[PDB]
């Protein structure tokens, strides 16, 4: 993600603080739901009882 | 040869200067957006050279 936004960088105006890994953790993993969803798939090994 | 002869010159010299006066001469600001604190900066002196 940051190479993608190479020459781009994030922080808190009010602080020296920018956004650690747990976000963008979070982020993709609701990313990669979201694309699951997208096209009716699974997206990661997973076992089924069905 | 030139033992009582006049001799002149067009010469080239390096461009110099010195300060003689300091105007307008401190303009500041409490620089404060991101950054961790407030930070105090010196913006440029105008010169009467």
């Amino acid at each position: 993600v940051k190479a993608y936004m190479f020459g781009i960088v994030v922080q808190n105006p009010d602080t020296g603080q920018p956004m650690g890994d747990e976000f963008y953790n979070h982020i993709l993993e609701r990313a990669v739901g979201k694309a699951e969803r997208a096209l009716d798939i699974s997206i990661l090994p997973d076992t089924q009882h069905e | 040869k030139y033992e009582n002869h006049t001799v002149t010159l067009k010469i080239l010299m390096t461009l110099r200067y010195v300060v003689s006066d300091i105007l307008k001469e401190s303009r500041y600001q409490y620089t404060k957006f991101n950054q961790p604190k407030s930070k105090f900066e010196n913006l440029p002196q105008k010169l009467l050279l």
